């Protein structure tokens, strides 16, 4: 009997160990992804005082550490965080329900101004230079033959007022860009920074527009405490600020059309 | 057991709990690799007729 | 979960009423589709 | 539930429509006006895909009836109907689903859209995704509607999907000569190249040697450096590898456009163009 | 309006980087950087230094004279007529060895310069393999473009070595040339009786849509997050941002679960592997094991049939 | 004390300008699939020669 | 279902916004799918010619 | 949501009004149909 | 068992509200599923032609 | 779960009987399916 | 049947200029559906030519 | 023997709210997953004409 | 772990009962199936 068809044949079992490991692997990186913003928040932790943990499935993987180079420290994941207010009311106070930010909205800290707290130290260039620093700091640097220079243009919010003018041009020293435009205020000649992310430039009128917040904004910007470098901490504070008037900087932003 | 006698500080270079996973999983696989090599050849014991053809247990 | 024991009392009231009267249209429309054609 | 860290950015309003009617959470989920609408659209279009799949070409009793999920397949309607709307059961059906899925990607796309407007994000996730719900259209509207029939639309079935490509691109006798189709599998190549080397990247600098601190900007543009005499920097990566799939997706939709309604013959013989310059 | 992040609207010059240092052993850098202010325009516009040890002297050594074999063979397919050369170009393509010669190393006129040309080439890319190793290891750094690479490497010697080797006959790897290699693939689907239902070759079809939609997804997502220097990723992935948390949350809230700034790079890293991976084994079982996809597709029951409303009558049968 | 009689109070816990943009584009949507459903049947009024057929209006 | 007189407390435990709009979609969505699929049977109420035929109201 | 229980009872008021409104254009509309093209 | 319980004991270990959602969803979608499951089949009680055929009790 | 020990006598107390009733209904479609058409 | 007409204060809820545009949007868009769907009926008068067709002016 | 001295505590090592839930989910898919199984040979209990076929031998 | 030594006695007790239960109710329909539909 030289015919007995096998009903198995390599393509099927090729296909089954695939399977086998692609569901090893889904699951795998599945717990990678856990390694940030978990257990969950829900009120079935908090009604049972903290009993139910959220994970899901799969579960939370051991910890792994980084060892940031330059006495920079070690970070684990998945960590503990210590519970943060919310800086802002429920909208209803039925589950899943959005919240009001508390008082002046883009004061608020709130919604498209809200921003973790990053460390209070800075990134380092590869020899240990603060990474982001201004063209004063940073000698070398140099506009590319051919492109207006920052330094002198107007800054320009969203409804067309002056915000103030170009002072300086922060940059980074690890991979050679404008980072942040420095803006000599109006209504105060304090220094802030303006994110690059937020910033348009209108080079035939040597203007730096910004839908972001309105000119008057410029005067709230989050501070630095010190103006010839930047700390992590300073970063996410300063753009998560020009990031809320997107949804606050009007009476109009919150939505809807319609 | 090594079979003599310092072949023990080779658990001084490579860790003990990698060393006894990878085993675990190098064998766990090898067996179902080739289970599936005699599933394909002569010592392939099931879709047979051993000892008596099943699916000439009826007509299907 | 927005509500009190007592607000509780009051979204069910209505609520089972209005569900009531769906059914109530529904089960008349399906009286009303039985006579014009039976189907079972 | 939320992430460990989510609270503090679900804020309230951000809508095109619905403000506070539908601006709540479910899950994860963001729900939103757009994802009522989405929500229905999807379930009446897997709805039909399941009656459809319980009906069969033939009826519920037939051989060709399945539940199979290779072989379940909505068909479109022949092309004796043209533009206009076809029996239920003649391909109606496939026709409404489709006007459920084209409904449902474009909800879904508004809906990431209010969600950029609430987190304060750019938009250029839904204007990139906007880029697939274009090739579809075209694949069951523009190139359908040019060519004066919904039939020229492909079914929606698993492997029978695979066959109406086969077919089609059959027509022309050598696809691979379709020159858009040339760009198009270039991107996708080369956008499956760059991925892997950003991936790796990422991972070989985050996580290098034991012994070896998290490594620097400095590394990455040097490693690429080393090898290749050039590195496109951090930012830009990600911008790239936007373009090559946002441009794959283009050309295949224009690939697709012009095998029909601009193109008619087989694809080799486009390249004639070529040989026929006054050149040789 | 808003600032896309596409186009670098105003740059900054430096003087060069010649890089972090090599240990010893690790010979000189060559060449000394230019920038184009235009790649300027859209990415760093640093134009190298490169490095070049005997592993990528031997490698770039090999891969020319392979480029030379296919190259001065198409020339003199044309006659040594450059002009043909150019017109034909796209057509012309060095064929391989044929079946008459099985695996036997075979004359230069009868495809003996394509199994030159298919040696030196594959010795030169394995040696460029070597090479990101070096590189990846001067820099303290993993292997995981090595281990990408070498599944990329994994698919092309499937493709031109392996089966053929299986298979017994230098006439089954890929000629080089653009129309001829593309010729090479539709006769490769036909001859197996059509590619598309071969599992592994749908796989590998999931996971190139897949690259680009993973790519599209997160180049998208880090251009929306780079108002808060998302795409500076290495640092949100030791220290979280809110460049990071807006991009975990944007998907959360759209798709129901979302990743983290380090995990999405696993994502998509797997996800492009994988796509060579399904992609070689499929190529590994055609002839191998099996001869016709469709009709393997039907003793597995997963070809839909149609009702036969066209049909022809089989001469060989009458 | 029956129903009908606090129904009003619906718009607590719904907003009312909403709710009515909803229900347009409810009816918009609704109408536009109940002319294509109709049109998808028999009763169709357009591909039907009214009064006098028009396809053989343009050749005799 | 909670019958047994206390069931009105079922809404400290269901959101009474988030259960309408449920509620509200899926009896709309159901009521276009039952529609469709009685339309795609032999019970169907429009290709039939209902009460006098109308494509010999027009065609031929 | 930014209502009194008075403001609830005038939007309804209109709305009522404008709602049966569109169901008799509708009912209108129907008759023709219907007069026409009787479906049942 | 005649054994209506033992310990009521199980709201203490699973969310009343998860479990109620849940009972909810799967079972609306279970009988979609099954409804459709026995449209595909013999079991069919719309394309029947209940009680009288319908397509053929009038002129086609 | 928080919960108390009265309110898991309680929910268990609605829920149960709750249960029972959609059971019923479904007894009674099944027996009634049985009767008009047979299955096995 | 109420008595509150005073219906412009719809502008106090809704604003016009988006309103505005938003209808003329839909009317563009309804224009374009409604003339493809009788353009590809029986309606059509564009595949006829009057008085005569006109590539059936000459048969050569 | 086989007669495990202690399989309290299990609930000691693994989290029982979890256990409950894994179980339950558990067992409905592999519910489904057997029932289409069955569904698919031969031991179909639907597609057997019971007790008079309704297609064409059913009344209508 | 997050239980006390007693309610894990309590929790298993009530456990292999509740699973008992689902047991029997599986070898019941597992009766009735081979009852009238053997197998083998
Ligand atoms: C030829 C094959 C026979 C067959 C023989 C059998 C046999 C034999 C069996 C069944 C069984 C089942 N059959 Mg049968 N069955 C057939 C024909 C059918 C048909 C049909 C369309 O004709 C249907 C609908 C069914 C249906 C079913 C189900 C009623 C039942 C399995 C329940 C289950 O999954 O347990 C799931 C198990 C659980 C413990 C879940 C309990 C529910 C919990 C509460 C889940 C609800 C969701 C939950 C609350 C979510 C919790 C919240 C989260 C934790 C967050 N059979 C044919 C006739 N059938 C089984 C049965 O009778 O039950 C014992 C069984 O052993
Ligand atoms: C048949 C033989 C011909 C050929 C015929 C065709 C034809 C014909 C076509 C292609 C198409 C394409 N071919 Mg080809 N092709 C050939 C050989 C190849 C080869 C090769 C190595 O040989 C390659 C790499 C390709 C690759 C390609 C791309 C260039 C392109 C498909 C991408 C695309 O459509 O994007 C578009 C992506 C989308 C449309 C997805 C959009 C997503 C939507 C909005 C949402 C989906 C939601 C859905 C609900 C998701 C499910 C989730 C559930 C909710 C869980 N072809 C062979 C030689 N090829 C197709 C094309 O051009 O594209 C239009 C096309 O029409
Ligand atoms: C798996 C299927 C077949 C096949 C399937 C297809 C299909 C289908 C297509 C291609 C196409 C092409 N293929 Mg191929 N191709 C095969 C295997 C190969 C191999 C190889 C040694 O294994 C090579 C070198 C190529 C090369 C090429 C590229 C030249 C081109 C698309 C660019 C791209 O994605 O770039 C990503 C990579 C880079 C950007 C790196 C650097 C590029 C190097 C230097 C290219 C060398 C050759 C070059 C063409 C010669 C001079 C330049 C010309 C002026 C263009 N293919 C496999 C065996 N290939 C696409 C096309 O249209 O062109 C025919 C196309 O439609
Ligand atoms: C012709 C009609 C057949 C067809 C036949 C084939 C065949 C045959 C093959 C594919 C292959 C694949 N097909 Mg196909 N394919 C079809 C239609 C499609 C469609 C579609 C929409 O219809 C799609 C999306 C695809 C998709 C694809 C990709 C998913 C996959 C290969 C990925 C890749 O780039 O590998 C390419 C990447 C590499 C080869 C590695 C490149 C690295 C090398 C080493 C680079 C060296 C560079 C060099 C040294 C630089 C110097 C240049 C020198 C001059 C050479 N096919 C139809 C059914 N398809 C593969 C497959 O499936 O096999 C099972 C394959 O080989
Ligand atoms: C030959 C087959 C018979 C048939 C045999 C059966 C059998 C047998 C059964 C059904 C049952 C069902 N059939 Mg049938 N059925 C047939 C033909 C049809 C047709 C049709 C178009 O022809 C339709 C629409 C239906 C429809 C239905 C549903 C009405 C019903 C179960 C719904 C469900 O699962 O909900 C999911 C359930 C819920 C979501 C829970 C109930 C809803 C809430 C929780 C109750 C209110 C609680 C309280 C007020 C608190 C407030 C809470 C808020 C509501 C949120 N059948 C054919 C003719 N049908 C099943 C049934 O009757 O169910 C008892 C059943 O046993
Ligand atoms: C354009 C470049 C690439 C791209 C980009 C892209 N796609 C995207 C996005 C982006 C940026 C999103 O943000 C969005 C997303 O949510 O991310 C996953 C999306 C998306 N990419 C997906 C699909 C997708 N994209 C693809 C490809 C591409 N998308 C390109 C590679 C592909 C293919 C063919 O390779 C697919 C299959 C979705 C998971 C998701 C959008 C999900 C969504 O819109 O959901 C709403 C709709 C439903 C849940 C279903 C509606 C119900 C229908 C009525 C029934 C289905 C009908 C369907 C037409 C039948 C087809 C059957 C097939 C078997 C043939
Ligand atoms: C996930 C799978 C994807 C993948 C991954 C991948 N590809 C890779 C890698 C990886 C991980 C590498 O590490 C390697 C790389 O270097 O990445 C940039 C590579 C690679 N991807 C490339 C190609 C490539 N990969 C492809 C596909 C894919 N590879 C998949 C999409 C494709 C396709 C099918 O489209 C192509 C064309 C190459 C650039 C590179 C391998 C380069 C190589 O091996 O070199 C061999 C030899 C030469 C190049 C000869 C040198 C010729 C010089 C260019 C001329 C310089 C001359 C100089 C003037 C000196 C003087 C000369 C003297 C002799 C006179
Ligand atoms: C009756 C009635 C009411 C019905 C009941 C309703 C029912 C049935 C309920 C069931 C509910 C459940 C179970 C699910 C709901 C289903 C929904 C609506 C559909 C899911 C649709 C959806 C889009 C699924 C797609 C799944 C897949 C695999 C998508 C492909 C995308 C991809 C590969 C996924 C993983 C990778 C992701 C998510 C990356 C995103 C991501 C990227 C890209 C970054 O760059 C980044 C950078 C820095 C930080 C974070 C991130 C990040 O998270
Ligand atoms: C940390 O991050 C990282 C870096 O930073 C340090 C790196 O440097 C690196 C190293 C990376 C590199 C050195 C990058 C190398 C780039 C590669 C290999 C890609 C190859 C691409 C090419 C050769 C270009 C091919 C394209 C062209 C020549 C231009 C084609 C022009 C065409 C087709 C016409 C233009 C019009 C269209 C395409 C149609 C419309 C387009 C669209 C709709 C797309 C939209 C796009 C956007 C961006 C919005 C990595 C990996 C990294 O991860
Ligand atoms: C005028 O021109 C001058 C400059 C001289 C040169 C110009 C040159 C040009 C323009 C060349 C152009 C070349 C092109 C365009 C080539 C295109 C090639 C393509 C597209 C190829 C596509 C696929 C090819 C594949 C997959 C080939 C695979 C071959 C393999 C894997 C061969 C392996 C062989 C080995 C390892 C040999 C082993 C030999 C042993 C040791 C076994 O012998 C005993
Ligand atoms: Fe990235
Ligand atoms: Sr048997
Ligand atoms: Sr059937
Ligand atoms: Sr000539
Ligand atoms: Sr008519
Ligand atoms: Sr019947
Ligand atoms: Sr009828
Ligand atoms: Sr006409
Ligand atoms: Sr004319």
């Amino acid at each position: 009997s030289a015919g007995i068809t096998h009903y198995i044949d390599a393509a099927q079992i090729t296909i089954w160990a695939f399977w086998l490991f692609f569901f090893g692997l889904i699951i795998y990186l599945r717990r990678e992804d856990k390694r940030e913003g978990y257990p969950l928040d829900s009120d079935r932790t908090e009604r049972s005082g903290g009993r139910v943990k959220v994970v899901g499935f799969p579960d939370l993987p051991d910890p792994k550490t980084f060892v940031l180079p330059h006495n920079g420290g070690t970070v684990v994941a998945p960590r503990v965080e210590a519970p943060v207010a919310v800086n802002a009311t429920p909208f209803s106070p039925a589950p899943g329900s959005p919240l009001v930010p508390n008082g002046d909205p883009m004061l608020s800290g709130f919604g498209p101004a809200a921003s973790p707290d990053r460390p209070k130290h800075c990134d380092l260039t590869f020899e240990g230079l603060p990474k982001i620093v201004p063209m004063r700091v940073a000698k070398e640097f140099s506009i590319a033959e051919g492109d207006p220079d920052p330094r002198g243009m107007t800054v320009v919010g969203l409804d067309g007022e002056v915000a103030g003018t170009v002072s300086d041009v922060w940059v980074d020293r690890s991979e050679p860009q404008i980072r942040y435009l420095e803006v000599e205020v109006a209504a105060n000649k304090k220094k802030v920074l303006l994110p690059i992310g937020f910033s348009r430039f209108d080079k035939k009128a040597r203007k730096v527009k910004v839908d972001a917040i309105k000119a008057a904004h410029f005067a709230n910007v989050p501070t630095l405490s010190n103006p010839d470098q930047v700390t992590l901490y300073e970063e996410d504070k300063v753009c998560a600020y020009y990031a809320g008037g997107k949804l606050y900087a009007t009476a109009e932003r919150a939505g809807p059309l319609l | 057991f090594t079979m003599n006698a310092n072949l023990y500080k080779i658990w001084l270079i490579l860790d003990p709990r990698r060393v006894l996973v990878s085993i675990v999983a190098f064998q766990i696989v090898l067996g179902l690799l080739i289970h599936m090599i005699v599933l394909s050849t002569d010592l392939n014991w099931l879709d047979d007729n051993i000892p008596v053809s099943y699916q000439a247990l009826g007509k299907k | 979960t927005g509500l009190t024991d007592d607000e509780a009392k009051e979204f069910h009231a209505i609520f089972m009423q209005s569900m009531y009267a769906w059914f109530g249209l529904v089960v008349i429309a399906h009286l009303l589709a039985w006579l014009y054609r039976p189907w079972l | 539930a939320m992430l460990s860290f989510e609270k503090k950015y679900r804020v309230r309003g951000g809508t095109l429509i619905g403000g506070d009617l539908f601006d709540f959470w479910v899950g994860p989920f963001y729900v939103g006006f757009f994802g009522v609408v989405g929500f229905c659209f999807t379930l009446l279009g897997v709805l039909l895909i399941v009656w459809g799949a319980t009906i069969g070409p033939t009826g519920p009793t037939s051989d060709l009836q399945t539940y199979n999920l290779w072989r379940i397949s909505i068909a479109p309607p022949d092309l004796s109907y043209g533009l206009r709307m076809a029996p239920l059961t003649e391909g109606g059906l496939w026709q409404i689903i489709t006007i459920c899925a084209a409904g449902a990607f474009i909800s879904w796309a508004l809906r990431e859209v209010e969600i950029c407007r609430k987190l304060g994000i750019g938009f250029h996730v839904p204007f990139a995704f906007s880029f697939a719900i274009g090739a579809y259209l075209v694949l069951v509207f523009v190139r359908p509607l040019l060519m004066g029939a919904w039939g020229h639309g492909f079914p929606y079935g698993i492997l029978s999907h695979l066959d109406w490509v086969s077919n089609v691109g059959y027509q022309f006798l050598h696809f691979h000569y379709n020159p858009a189709h040339m760009l198009a599998i270039s991107f996708f190549f080369t956008n499956c190249l760059a991925l892997s080397m950003h991936g790796s990247l990422i991972l070989s600098v985050t996580n290098p040697q034991k012994g070896e601190p998290v490594k620097t900007s400095e590394h990455e543009n040097t490693f690429f450096r080393d090898i290749v005499g050039y590195s496109i920097g951090a930012l830009a990566i990600h911008r790239l590898g936007l373009f090559l799939a946002l441009s794959a997706a283009f050309w295949s939709a224009v690939c697709i456009l012009i095998s029909g309604p601009f193109w008619t013959r087989g694809w080799p013989e486009w390249w004639n163009w070529w040989l026929e310059l006054p050149l040789w | 309006p808003e600032y896309q992040n596409i186009f670098t609207a105003v740059q900054v010059r430096a003087p060069a980087y010649p890089g972090v240092p090599l240990p010893k052993g690790n010979l000189p850098r060559i060449g000394r950087p230019i920038f184009s202010y235009w790649l300027g325009k859209i990415g760093d516009a640093q134009i190298g230094p490169i490095y070049l040890g005997l592993t990528g002297t031997l490698s770039i050594f090999f891969g020319l004279v392979a480029i030379s074999i296919i190259g001065f063979n198409m020339l003199a397919s044309v006659h040594w007529d450059v002009f043909q050369f150019l017109k034909h170009f796209f057509w012309l393509g060095l064929e391989p060895p044929p079946p008459q010669y099985g695996l036997r190393i075979p004359p230069l006129s009868e495809g003996g310069w394509w199994l030159m040309a298919g040696l030196f080439l594959t010795l030169s890319i394995l040696l460029w393999w070597v090479r990101t190793y070096k590189r990846a290891e001067a820099l303290g750094m993993s292997q995981h473009l090595s281990w990408a690479f070498a599944a990329a490497i994994f698919f092309y010697l499937v493709l031109g070595f392996i089966r053929p080797v299986m298979m017994g006959s230098w006439a089954k790897a890929v000629p080089f040339g653009i129309f001829p290699h593309l010729d090479w693939t539709a006769a490769f689907s036909i001859r197996y009786g059509n590619l598309y239902y071969n599992p592994f070759h749908m796989l590998s079809i999931a996971f190139l849509y897949g690259s680009a939609l993973l790519f599209a997804m997160h180049g998208a997502t880090i251009l929306s997050v780079s108002r808060f220097g998302g795409d500076r990723e290495i640092d949100q992935i030791t220290h979280r941002g809110t460049a990071a948390e807006r991009a975990a949350l944007f998907w959360r809230w759209t798709m129901g679960f979302n990743v983290t700034m380090e995990s999405i790079h696993r994502w998509a890293w797997w996800c492009a592997v994988l796509t060579v991976i399904t992609a070689g084994i499929g190529i590994l079982l055609s002839g191998t094991v099996v001869d016709n996809w469709y009709l393997w597709a039907v003793k597995h029951g997963m070809a839909p049939a149609y009702p036969e409303v066209v049909t022809a009558v089989n001469p060989y049968e009458t």
